[PDB]
RNA sequence: CUUCGAUGUCGGCUCUUCCUACCGUCCGCGCGCACCGGCGCGGAAGCGUCGGAUUGUUCACCCGUUCAAGGGAUCGUGAGCUGGGUUUAGACCGUCGUGAGACAGGUUAGUUUUACCCUACUGGCCCCGGGGCCAGAGCACGGCGGGCCAGUACGAGAGGAACGCCCGCCGCGGGCCGCCAGCCCCGCGGUUGCCCGGCCGGGCAGCGCCGCGCCGCCGCGCCCGGGGGCCCUGCGCUGACCGCCUCUAAGCGCGCACCCCGCCUCGCGCCCCGCCCGGCCGCGCGCCCCAGCCCCGUGCCCCGUCGCCGAGCGGCCCCCGCCCGGG
């Protein structure tokens, strides 16, 4: 939904982020990001309000585990630049497990939620406790 | 001073290239109006296909490649004369080419060889481009202006011929021996 | 082989040759179109580039009616005095010049200029022109020639180094075209209304259109590929060293090509940003340009502590929107642009930074530094 | 055939160009093309052709993603690297041999030497004013979306476009420091052993270490990339040869991520002004058209041969300090 303004692409593949949403699984794994395209060497990154493809870890649910699932990043570590000029660095880096056509899996999403992640994505907005 | 409305450019060219290594010195004018024979088309591209062979290595390096008609007029020249050796190096720098006519060479008489012109040479539906178009299409930039001025010239000069027809029937109407005997004493010259 | 993976070429092959710039200042090497029938506009102006800023500003694009922070680069530009008329025809050959009428009066700044050391010089430049000149029955006559013989107008003028805090005490000339206007001598008359007397930047150009800063880049000296043209650094185990381009060509063709990379003077070299807009044009002895009624105090241009690497600005300042090339007071040339941005935002600016660039500041205007500290 | 008084030999990395027998995007055209989508062409090399698990592996296969063509350049690329592989000497194992040993059977361990020469490439230099302009040479924005169109055309539904304008992202390219990161040349604070008799304040441990940090680079931050011309394949228009027809034969329109120029980087030389304003050299113009060609099919034919005055138009030379401080 929108056009996204561009922020600072925090987390690339490989990181491990924790599941804010319960119904997901304590580590979530980046594999891939969506409509990435890349110069070579380039490991896709992704950032708060991205569709990011994630595996439930071994400490995860057993149910929801061995198989990559759509999450969209909702706490990146690293700082980035809102137009308005204000840097904004969340305290850890965190995502909530979202099917491509919006619908969370967890019944709430716990934990201060990104503004850009709930402008992308409607359902996180209405979910979402503390939005800062 | 041979002028190339009309002229080929390979044939002007043959004449020129053995004067000027007889000799002679020639300044070449109006030669945006010289015609290379053969369809615009394959002549654009015979040129825009000359113009692809470059040294890979230092484009600086590289056959040079010219746009503007009195260059593509002379490096046609060149390939007829010993570029490299010094007795060709002279009829090189011999040779003056002006695209259009400039205040530089506009006094001077004026000759055109008739055998080289594309009228008495090639046949009617032949088809031909003239230099200076392909030189628009091929990256001249410089043809409205030698339109312009040479527009200027033709109207200062026709002014003028108003003026010559005057003083050259003055000196006809005032004919008062080599008249009776150059050419007219068992000599008909 | 084929490459196998692929990649594009590291580097812009049209901004080779990549050496120091031989022209001193930057030459604009073209001018904005005259379209007859314009107003008689002018179109260029020599500034010395100050510090940058960072503006809040209301954006009406689609964010629309949302405020954001940008950058702009306050360019000092001094009144600019305006010294001579230049007349090009466009004859076959390419603009060539028909004659230029230099002023009787010319100071002491502009004079400087020809030659190298003002105090040890013959100072013996327009002698005999201003002699021959000065009654101005001279000067008419050949400004008349202009008129005559001419299809472009440029006025050549000389920046004022006085008034600006650069330390050349010399005047960079520049050559400015009086574009517009419905005929030649409109605008020879133009220039001549202008000849001896200040140019404003105010004048020359307007808020919310966009210009081209064109100048020399900073640099860096010699600078390896990695650094120069961005070739991968090689894996940390590498004999010979990781920090440059593995292979410079294929055994064929035999030469090194032009394309390849290759260590040199990495800046200092001539390059144009374009379509940057003109956020504020101001004088700054007014002291309420920083001043909006969202500002609710009394601001200017100077920030507390000093430009940084840069003098007062006690002159007016156009503001730019984005960074431009150069160092602070390097000279910048401004044009009209040529092709500027189809869909630009609208330039409505509620606050300009004015604490100092040196170090961090928490305090807009001295006063406050004062009271707080008490 | 060339090389055995030696052409470093496999792949990877890094990087540069090239070719079309073009996968996506560009322009058409054909469908068993309703729409979406597929499929076949012709012009087309501009741009894109990725990130990973295994294997030394080119290849292979799978998992992703903006869904992912093929090759060439001494199997491009070792005085660029890496040595995993192969390919010496150590060592196993299996088979073969009475044995020394063998193996296109597998397994481990095993120096990658030299440019200061010449080219080439890249930058730099050779005392001479400023301000410009040309010839030449480089040459850069592609691609993906969301928004309105539109849930509209189309469709029985199921599904489901588009031109146009707007807004973004990706890739690349040129910049820049305020912001915020990163850094710290000798700044300020902390601390540890030892040496200065203790305090103060200092050294020494190659900056002892730690906490911030300024000018400044810098990126992970920001800023900028909106244009013309011929035309290709063709799609057409009038109109024949050939009592019709017709895209073509004569014409004539439209016309491609291609091309050529602009912008842009460089620029030999040249122009103008200033200083000075000096010398030298030449002597010569109607145009247009060839199926009106309007009188054609001539003239000059002597640049020293006796021409050379001037006037008037061109040319042609013509002219411009450093050292020394600071950036």
């Amino acid at each position: 939904i929108g056009n996204k303004f561009r922020i600072s692409c925090g987390l690339p593949v490989g990181a491990v982020i924790n599941c804010a949403d319960n119904s997901g699984a304590k580590s979530l794994n980046m594999i891939a990001v969506k409509n990435w395209k890349g110069h070579l060497n380039r490991f896709p990154k992704a950032s708060v309000g991205d569709m990011v493809l994630i595996t439930v870890g071994r400490d995860g649910k057993p149910e929801l585990r061995r198989k990559v699932t759509p999450a969209v990043v909702v706490r990146q570590r690293k700082v980035w630049r809102r137009k308005d000029g204000v840097w904004i660095y969340f305290q850890d880096n965190a995502g909530v497990i979202i099917n491509p056509k919006g619908e969370l899996k967890g019944s709430s999403i716990t934990g201060p939620v990104a503004k850009e992640a709930a402008d992308r994505w409607p359902k996180i907005s209405t979910t979402a406790e503390c939005v800062h | 001073v041979i002028d190339c409305k009309g002229h080929i450019l390979g044939r002007l060219s043959a004449i020129v290239a053995k004067e000027l290594l007889h000799g002679h010195e020639v300044a070449l004018v109006r030669c945006e109006k010289a015609i290379i024979s053969g369809a615009f088309r394959d002549v654009k591209a015979h040129y825009l296909k000359k113009m692809h062979k470059r040294t890979n290595f230092n484009h600086l390096r590289g056959p040079f490649h010219f746009r503007a008609p009195a260059e593509i007029v002379r490096r046609t020249i060149r390939g007829m004369i010993p570029y490299k050796t010094v007795r060709g190096s002279d009829a090189m720098s011999r040779l003056r080419v002006y695209d259009g006519i400039p205040p530089c060479c506009a006094r001077y008489k004026r000759v055109v060889c008739p055998s080289a012109m594309a009228y008495l040479c090639l046949r009617p539906e032949r088809r031909r481009c003239e230099v200076g178009r392909v030189a628009h299409e091929i990256g001249w930039q410089h043809a409205a202006d030698v339109e312009r001025y040479e527009k200027r010239r033709l109207e200062e000069c026709d002014k003028w011929y108003q003026d010559k027809i005057q003083i050259d029937k003055k000196i006809a109407e005032a004919a008062e021996l080599q008249r009776i005997n150059a050419e007219l004493a068992k000599y008909g010259y | 082989s084929h490459r196998k993976f692929s990649c594009c070429r590291k580097g812009n092959l049209g901004y080779l040759p990549r050496k120091r710039c031989t022209r001193g200042r930057g030459r604009c090497k073209t001018f904005p179109p005259d379209v007859q029938g314009a107003p008689i506009h002018l179109t260029a102006f020599l500034g010395y580039k100050a510090g940058c800023t960072h503006v809040m500003r209301f954006i009406d694009h689609r964010l629309h009616n949302r405020q954001a922070i940008d950058q702009a680069t306050i360019i000092d530009a001094p009144p600019m005095i305006c010294t001579a008329i230049i007349g090009y025809a466009k004859t076959p050959k390419g603009l060539r010049a028909v004659t230029t009428v230099w002023a009787a009066h010319i100071a002491e700044p502009a004079m400087r200029r020809f030659y190298r050391n003002y105090f040890h010089a013959e100072k013996t430049a327009f002698s005999t022109y201003m002699k021959k000149a000065a009654d101005g029955t001279y000067i008419k006559e050949q400004l008349g020639r202009l008129k005559q013989h001419a299809d472009v107008i440029r006025i050549v003028a000389h920046t004022q180094p006085a008034l600006t805090p650069l330390k050349q005490k010399k005047a960079d000339i520049m050559e400015i075209q009086v574009n517009g206007g419905a005929n030649v001598a409109e605008k020879v008359d133009y220039a001549y209304a202008l000849m001896e007397k200040p140019i404003s930047i105010k004048d020359v150009f307007s808020v919310g259109a966009q210009i081209d800063t064109i100048s020399i880049t900073r640099g860096r000296g010699f600078e390896g590929v990695v650094t120069r043209w961005g070739v991968t650094r090689l894996p940390r185990k590498t004999r010979r060293g990781n920090r440059k381009v593995a292979c410079i060509g294929a055994w064929h063709p035999a030469n090194v090509q032009y394309t390849v990379a290759r260590a040199g003077q990495m800046g200092y070299f001539h390059r144009t940003d374009t379509n940057k807009q003109v956020f504020m044009i101001d004088t700054a002895e007014n002291p309420r340009c920083c001043t909006t009624e969202f500002d609710l105090t009394d601001k200017s241009i100077n920030p507390v502590g000093g430009f940084v690497n840069y003098g007062r600005v006690q002159g007016d300042f156009i503001m730019i929107k984005g960074t431009c090339p150069g160092p602070k007071r390097r000279p910048v040339v401004m044009r009209n642009a040529l092709l500027p941005h189809r869909n630009c935002p609208p330039v409505q600016l509620q606050w300009i930074s004015t604490a100092s660039k040196f170090g961090h500041g928490i305090f807009e205007t001295v006063e406050e530094r004062r009271q707080f500290y008490a």
